[PDB]
């Protein structure tokens, strides 16, 4: 019933994340290509999640699935400091198409469970997160290769969907 | 890095198979008894020591083959994290088949599981989504035969379907396969290219 898109930068952790919710394993993944979707119960709303590529070529598709979309789970990799700016980038072209103006927005500063990990603040930054209105969102310290931050930005994330 | 993934893909979707109420029934006996036979063999090797699924390919086509919905779209699903992951490669020509490979029916039971508007909604979408993974995998060698079938499927599903998802989907799937064919097409002639430059020089 509603419908939720999971997109970032090739390496982000977009699927590990995918199939963390959808059945809380690590599963072990390789570059999508073409798109994962899967049907995820948080309790308690029926979600039909979207998982695209993140390589620089799959990219320009990402707009092709923005119809109907509700929300969207920005994921960035905490370690990928050098690629940043590039996040950033991407995460304005697509809140500026407007098939999303409605859409709830969620980042996952993934991979948190390595020491190298930038902080939820500097990331918040660094994407440029303040200067976003009229948007509805929040940052989020995750690992999907263990267990952390899943449960509370995903409740975040459904009570933010009830309230809208 | 050598993946038990594989194996947790094939197992556990024979299990949902062979799980499904209407499998239980004589009417899916054929595809039970495949399902069973399969795992018998998955399981008998995995306590011991690769394992090959181009040799379980029977069970998927059957359940395919259902008038179940569930069954077929846990089939089609399965057989694109195959596909996807390159375990299912289907290098291997049947008899009257060639010049075509397992694959290429692999990727004609894929299409044949559209029978038009009245199709479930979901195994249209599992359609498209195993098509487009097939289609844009730098691992397998599909038969142009074979592509533009996976590319009139993706077309006929895209005119036929009421579900707008499902007709996006189907749309940007068809763009994004058709570039990838066009840019591989294009880097096959550059390879073959450069060789006869290279032969050139005795
Ligand atoms: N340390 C750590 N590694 C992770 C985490 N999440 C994912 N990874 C790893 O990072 C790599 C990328 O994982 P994927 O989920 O395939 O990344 P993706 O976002 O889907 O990338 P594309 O499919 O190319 O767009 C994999 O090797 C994962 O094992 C995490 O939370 N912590
Ligand atoms: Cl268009
Ligand atoms: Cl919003
Ligand atoms: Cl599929
Ligand atoms: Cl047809
Ligand atoms: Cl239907
Ligand atoms: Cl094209
Ligand atoms: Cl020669
Ligand atoms: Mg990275
Ligand atoms: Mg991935
Ligand atoms: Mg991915
Ligand atoms: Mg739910
Ligand atoms: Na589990
Ligand atoms: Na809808
Ligand atoms: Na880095
Ligand atoms: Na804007
Ligand atoms: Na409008
Ligand atoms: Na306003
Ligand atoms: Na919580
Ligand atoms: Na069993
Ligand atoms: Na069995
Ligand atoms: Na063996
Ligand atoms: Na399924
Ligand atoms: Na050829
Ligand atoms: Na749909």
């Amino acid at each position: 019933e509603m419908r939720i898109l999971i997109l970032g930068l090739d390496g982000a952790g977009k699927t590990t994340i995918l199939y963390r919710l959808q059945v809380g394993e690590v599963v072990t993944t390789i570059p999508t290509i073409g798109f994962n979707v899967e049907t995820v119960t948080y309790k308690n709303l029926k979600f039909q999640v979207w998982d695209l590529g993140g390589l620089t070529s799959i990219r320009p598709y990402w707009r092709c699935y923005y119809s109907n979309t509700d929300a969207v789970i920005y994921v960035v990799d905490s370690c990928d400091r050098d690629r940043i700016g590039i996040s950033k980038s991407e995460l304005v072209a697509m809140l500026e198409e407007e098939e999303l103006r409605k859409a709830i927005l969620v980042v996952f500063a993934n991979k948190q469970d390595m020491e190298q990990a930038m902080t939820s603040s500097e990331m918040a930054n660094s994407l440029g997160l303040p200067a976003l209105k009229d948007r509805k969102w929040q940052i989020f310290k995750t690992s999907a290769t263990k267990g952390t931050g899943l449960d509370e930005a995903m409740e975040w994330l459904v009570e933010t969907l009830k309230s809208r | 890095e050598g993946k038990k993934t594989k194996n947790m893909f094939l197992t556990r979707a024979l299990e949902k198979i062979l799980a499904d109420k209407e499998v239980k029934k004589a009417h899916h006996s054929q595809l039970r008894k495949a399902c069973e036979v399969a795992l018998e063999e998955i399981k008998a090797e995995t306590e011991k020591q690769f394992i090959e699924a181009d040799k379980y390919f029977l069970p998927f086509e059957l359940a395919c083959q259902s008038k179940c919905p569930r069954i077929v779209s846990t089939s089609l699903d399965c057989l694109q994290k195959l596909i996807a992951y390159g375990h299912l490669t289907g290098n291997a020509p049947d008899s009257t088949t060639p010049g075509k490979k397992l694959i290429d029916r692999i990727i004609e039971t894929i299409c044949g599981c559209f029978q038009g508007p009245q199709t479930d909604e979901g195994v249209q979408l599992q359609i498209i989504k195993a098509l487009l993974t097939a289609v844009t995998s730098q691992h397998i060698e599909i038969h142009e035969g074979t592509v533009l079938q996976a590319v009139r499927t993706c077309y006929n599903i895209y005119l036929a379907s009421k579900n707008l998802i499902n007709q996006t989907t189907a749309k940007a799937t068809l763009t994004q396969m058709l570039n990838v064919i066009f840019a591989r097409m294009e880097n096959q002639a550059l390879q073959e290219a450069k060789q006869m430059e290279k032969e050139r020089h005795r």
